[PDB]
């Protein structure tokens, strides 16, 4: 009957955000008690959209869909930063590097919080956590 | 390409970002 679900890392590409999402259960339907997988920000609004849509659970509150992470600013500052070479000593690098780090990792740290709440908070929910479209969404891709 | 990776900090160690 147990579900617990986190998110262990995630990666920020040109245009994608994945995060991997990390289940242990003792449920049967699943192919392994603990698993992994690894989601793009989209496929948590797909399994959002889904859950408001489905007449079956009218009278439930779906909790919140996280929002998109913006890395956008931050994705230029990284390509400059491989481009600019020209004439930037090692120290500016050094420190426009540790800047930038900074700056990934504070936005990290929020949308992977709020990525994962949510998940939690599905199950947690006691008829949304048994979903068929959730249990797809966690082990889907092994 | 140019990405960067976050890993979340096991406790205690503390969240890390790569620039990759």
């Amino acid at each position: 009957s147990s579900l617990q679900v986190e998110i262990s890392d995630a990666v920020s590409e040109r245009d994608k955000v994945k995060f991997t999402v990390q289940t242990k259960s003792c449920l049967p339907h699943f192919a392994q008690t603990e698993f992994s997988v690894v989601r793009q920000h989209e496929e948590f609004i797909w399994l959002h959209d889904a859950y408001v849509e489905n007449e079956e659970y009218a009278g439930l509150i779906i909790p919140p869909a996280p929002p998109r992470p913006d890395f956008e600013a931050s994705r230029e500052k990284l390509q400059k930063l491989g481009e600019g070479d020209s004439s930037v000593t090692r120290e500016e690098f050094a420190k426009m590097k540790q800047e930038l780090e900074a700056e990934y990792l504070a936005i990290f740290k929020k949308t992977v919080a709020m990525h994962e709440v949510f998940l939690q908070r599905l199950a947690a929910h006691p008829t949304l956590r048994r979903d068929h479209n959730f249990f797809v969404f966690l082990e889907y891709g092994q | 390409g140019p990405a960067v990776q976050f890993f979340k900090g096991k406790n205690g160690s503390a969240d890390q970002v790569i620039l990759v």
